């Protein structure tokens, strides 16, 4: 059976630095899965959600990072905001759905400090300015390597003048309970039930 | 790449990462005061400001090393121009100690300044609040006039002095920085260069808003012509059906708006214009309702939606806590992507359209946040407002308002309101475009030295006369100042980017409504939903200041120049009203009549033989003010005492002519009536000829 046991053993990552899980030739149980969590939306897109519990897949997929549910709206198809710019855009080429849920105390899943997402990732040059790096569909920023040090207060830019990159990270505080995001895709058969 | 071009791309790419963290750190601290007023954060405040400003003028001397000639790349040489810029650093520190000595002392007379009843010398009231109100509201002739006369003569003949020294410091800065003049100085916004086709001169400002101002004549003349008419209602004594119109009676202290006159010149007084304030609070609107439909607007043509971050750090509503806070519009740019909007919204139509104009400063702050450092600003001084403007236009029409629920569906417009609508946007747009121009035109050449100072007064109110069609109640000499007695004056900021502004957004409008396709006339139209109108905007917006301000112009609208016809065609259906209304009228202004030229005696004086000169001038009025004095006591048995102060002399010719007349002591509204005044001078003929030495044939006074 597909084992979950290393989403629960450390805390989850920011939405930038996203983890991802691949399943195959495995039996997967998604009700016990999300039967843990309070869910406060399960957004699907190609696929219905009573389907997709019972599919058989040759491959699937899940990505999970910390993510505030009040920024909901801002992981949405079509957004245009930073979040789907600089942090996480979604791969729609593929049945994907999108699941955010709290973490109840009960759960034993290690929480971080705070929640953090780049505003902005992009090169400097006086010449003409600012060049701006957009991420692509589940693919990683390359403004990554400038997240390592951290952000202490919110709008800080970690520079590296060798290669002219920028990254400013946006800091929001920790809640009571720990709330994350969960994309779950689907390709077309090892994987069932 | 040139070496100094390498160079000077080395230095600026570490002076850019540098300030951003450093503007960065000033601009937070100041918002972290203006929403919370405390002793502890306005320190915060102070050093940070000064970390920044030590940081910049420590770069600038370093950018002195570039030579300007040399860099080929314009980007590069448009960043070191800029911060190559000394201003007042050129001047020696002891002047520079001396020019912000006089600054500072202007400032606090101005906000401090009181005016005070005759009455009760104990009741005395401060500009803002106080005169401010009188000046709005009242309807009492005498009052206004009271307020208007005291204000300048308590407040202004304070700040003669100071401005006449102020002037000769400015020059001197200006030529410090290879300028002719301040006024040339501050021209310098609009100089466009290194784009063939896209030059502008800095002499070319003067040119063409006098060039534009000439079409704007014969429909300010209808607007002049049309409120005279109704102000003759409210003051019939006192209104010359073709004259000038008095200074004190326009709703404010310098008539720069025409806006409070309006519950007095209303078209049609049974159609009221759309107020759709009571809608908002019986659908059960919310400040940040207000704002999530402003959001929409700006989607709907294409603009991106706003930041995570500015719905959590703003304050969009007055704070319930202890916390005190300003409570003045603005949007802020802190850096890094950071916005915020500080606003003290209430659930009314005025702060629904206020809500679209501060989120169109966001917009334009959003879009060229990729130039660089030195480069994120507007084409020049007057495009940001502009841009304000035309949102704010879009959001009240009727169309918008029926699309948002706001009025009902069956709501149908008619075409009384449409003037009554006209009317009022004209009495704040039209009205304030001749007061704008005088003023900047009167300051310009008293720096070139056009103007001697003997004459400052005396050509501030030919030009009043002549241009604005608005005559004095009262002489003024020169020991007055009362282009000082106005705010921007007296507190050092240019004037002319209110008159641009004013026209760049009419330009504006009529472009993105023909790429809207809209049908009908100009006041009408809506941009809403309109993704190629967003498209032309997005063009000129993410420019910045990194080119001219002249192609950035060319991108919405076609043309590289200013141009008032946009602006006429918006007011044409109010055109066409006025001269219907105005049939029977007088269009048009004379300059020789005045509200005190009926009770002045002409006097006439040939000395030739002493110089008369202004202590001569002295001793006539205290020979007036004698005789006033005994005819009073002798025919009257009334004790008066008449001053020197209490003699007003008028129309003073380089030959030794003149008028006067008098009023009562502490009242400037009581003239003493002429037949009396001739009784006095009679009365005591023979004793002023004595005093001066002239007979009847030397000094006359005419019609006695
Ligand atoms: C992104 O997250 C990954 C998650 O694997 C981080 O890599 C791990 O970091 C932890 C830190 O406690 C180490 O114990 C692991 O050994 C790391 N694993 C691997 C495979 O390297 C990674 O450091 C994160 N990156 C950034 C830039 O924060
Ligand atoms: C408004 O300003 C006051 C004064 O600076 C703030 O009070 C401070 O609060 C912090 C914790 O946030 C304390 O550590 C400081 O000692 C307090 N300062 C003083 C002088 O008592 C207050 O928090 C601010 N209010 C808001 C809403 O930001
Ligand atoms: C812009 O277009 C939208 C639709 O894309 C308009 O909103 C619609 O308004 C009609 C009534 O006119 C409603 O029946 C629809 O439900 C609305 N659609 C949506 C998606 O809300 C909107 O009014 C237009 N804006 C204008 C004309 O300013
Ligand atoms: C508003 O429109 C009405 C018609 O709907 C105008 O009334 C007409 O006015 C003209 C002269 O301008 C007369 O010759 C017509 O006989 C009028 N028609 C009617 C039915 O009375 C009215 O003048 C317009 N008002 C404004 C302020 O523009
Ligand atoms: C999945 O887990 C749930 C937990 O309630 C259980 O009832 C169900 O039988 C499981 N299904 C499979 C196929 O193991
Ligand atoms: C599970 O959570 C409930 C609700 O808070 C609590 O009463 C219960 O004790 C928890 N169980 C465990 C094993 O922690
Ligand atoms: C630049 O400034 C330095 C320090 O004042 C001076 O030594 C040097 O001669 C200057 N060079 C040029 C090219 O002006
Ligand atoms: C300056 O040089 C850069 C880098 O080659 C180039 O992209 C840019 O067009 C140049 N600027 C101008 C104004 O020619
Ligand atoms: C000034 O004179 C007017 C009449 O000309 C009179 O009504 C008014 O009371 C006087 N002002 C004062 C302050 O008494
Ligand atoms: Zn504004």
């Amino acid at each position: 059976e597909c084992d979950f046991s290393k989403l629960f053993k450390a805390a989850p990552p920011q939405i930038y630095n996203f983890s991802r899980l691949v399943f195959t030739n495995c039996n997967y149980n998604l009700t016990k899965l999300l039967s843990l969590f309070h869910v406060s939306e399960f957004s699907c897109h190609q696929v219905s959600p009573s389907a997709l519990a019972s599919g058989c897949y040759s491959s699937l997929t899940v990505d999970y990072f910390a993510y505030p549910l009040y920024l909901a709206s801002y992981l949405q198809q079509g957004s245009t905001g930073e979040i789907a710019q600089y942090n996480y855009k979604q791969d729609f080429s593929n049945p994907t759905c999108r699941i955010l849920a709290s973490v109840p105390a009960n759960v034993s899943i290690p929480k971080p400090d705070k929640y953090i997402w780049l505003s902005q990732c992009y090169s400097f040059s006086a010449y003409s300015g600012d060049v701006p790096h957009y991420v692509l569909p589940g693919q990683y920023t390359p403004c990554l390597y400038l997240t390592s040090s951290g952000f202490d207060n919110s709008y800080q830019t970690n520079r590296d003048f060798q290669n002219k990159m920028a990254a400013t990270g946006v800091i929001s505080s920790m809640t009571d309970n720990l709330q994350m995001a969960f994309v779950i895709s689907v390709q077309y058969n090892s994987v069932c039930p | 790449q040139s070496l100094i071009e390498e160079k000077a791309e080395s230095f600026l790419n570490k002076f850019n990462q540098e300030a951003e963290d450093l503007s960065y750190q000033s601009s937070l601290a100041s918002w972290n005061y203006n929403t919370n007023i405390t002793e502890e954060n306005a320190q915060k405040m102070n050093e940070a400001a000064a970390k920044w400003s030590a940081f910049y003028e420590e770069q600038s001397k370093i950018a002195q090393n570039f030579s300007l000639q040399e860099i080929q790349n314009a980007t590069i040489k448009r960043q070191l121009k800029a911060l190559q810029q000394s201003g007042s650093s050129a001047l020696s520190p002891d002047k520079n100690k001396q020019l912000n000595t006089i600054l500072n002392t202007m400032s606090t007379i101005y906000s401090t300044g009181k005016v005070c009843n005759s009455m009760n010398p104990q009741e005395c009231f401060l500009l803002e609040p106080g005169l401010d109100e009188i000046m709005a509201t009242s309807t009492d002739y005498n009052r206004r006039l009271w307020a208007w006369e005291g204000w300048r003569a308590e407040v202004g003949k304070q700040l003669r002095p100071l401005y006449e020294e102020y002037v000769v410091l400015k020059n001197e800065m200006a030529r410090a920085n290879n300028y002719e003049d301040y006024g040339d100085y501050w021209r310098g916004d609009y100089e466009a260069e290194g784009v063939e086709g896209y030059n502008y001169n800095r002499n070319q400002l003067i040119e063409d808003v006098e060039n534009t101002f000439k079409e704007i004549k014969p429909l300010y003349e209808q607007l002049h012509a049309y409120v005279r008419t109704k102000l003759m209602e409210v003051y019939p004594s006192y209104i010359s059906p073709t004259g000038c119109l008095p200074a004190h009676l326009l709703g404010d202290m310098w008539g720069r708006f025409w806006t409070n006159l309006y519950p007095l010149t209303t078209p049609f007084l049974q159609k009221p214009n759309i107020d759709v304030t009571d809608a908002m609070v019986n659908q059960s609107w919310d400040a940040e309702r207000i704002f999530k439909e402003a959001e929409k607007f700006f989607v709907s043509v294409g603009l991106p939606q706003m930041t995570p971050g500015f719905w959590t750090n703003s304050m969009l509503t007055e704070p319930g806590d202890d916390r005190k806070v300003v409570c003045h519009p603005t949007a802020w740019d802190l850096g890094h992507g950071d916005f915020r909007i500080k606003m003290c919204t209430k659930v009314t139509m005025d702060n629904f359209l206020t809500a679209h104009h501060e989120m169109g400063h966001i917009q334009y702050d959003m879009a060229y946040a990729k130039q660089p450092f030195l480069l994120r600003n507007g084409a020049n001084e007057g495009f940001h407002e502009a841009v304000g403007e035309i949102m704010s236009l879009s959001a009240a029409t009727p169309k918008h308002l029926k699309s948002i629920g706001l009025l009902p569906s069956n709501f149908q417009e008619d075409n009384e309101t449409e003037i009554n609508f006209l009317l009022k946007q004209a009495l704040t747009i039209v009205g304030t475009l001749p007061f704008t121009y005088m003023l900047e035109k009167w300051r310009w050449m008293v720096f070139q030295d056009k103007i001697p100072r003997e004459q400052w007064t005396k050509k501030w109110w030919e030009m009043k006369r002549e241009i604005v069609g608005v005559v004095e109640p009262l002489p003024h000499d020169e020991t007055y100042c009362d282009p000082a007695s106005l705010f921007h004056v007296s507190n050092d900021y240019s004037f002319i980017r209110y008159y641009t502004r004013t026209i760049y957004q009419f330009q504006f409008q009529e472009a993105l409504c023909q790429a809207a396709k809209h049908d009908g006339p100009l006041h009408k139209c809506d941009i809403s939903n309109s993704t190629e109108a967003g498209q032309k905007l997005l063009n000129m917006l993410s420019l910045g200041n990194s080119g001219p301000w002249t192609l950035a112009l060319e991108n919405v609208v076609g043309s590289r120049n200013m141009d008032v016809k946009p602006l006429l065609n918006y007011f044409q259906p109010l055109f066409v009203w006025l001269k219907e209304q105005n049939r029977n009228s007088t269009v048009g202004w004379s300059t020789d009549w005045s509200p005190y030229a009926d009770q002045s005696i002409k006097v006439r004086i040939s000395l030739k033989a002493y110089e008369w000169t202004d202590n001569e001038m002295y001793l006539f009025r205290s020979s007036v003010a004698y005789a006033m004095r005994e005819y009073f006591s002798r025919e009257k048995n009334q004790t008066v005492p008449f001053g020197e102060a209490d003699v007003w002399v008028s129309d003073l010719k380089p030959r030794v002519s003149f008028n006067f007349f008098v009023t009562s002591p502490k009242n400037v509204s009581d003239i003493i009536p002429r037949s009396e005044v001739e009784e006095a001078i009679r009365m005591s003929r023979g004793r002023i000829n004595d005093i001066f030495g002239l007979n009847d044939n030397s000094l006359e006074f005419l019609g006695i």
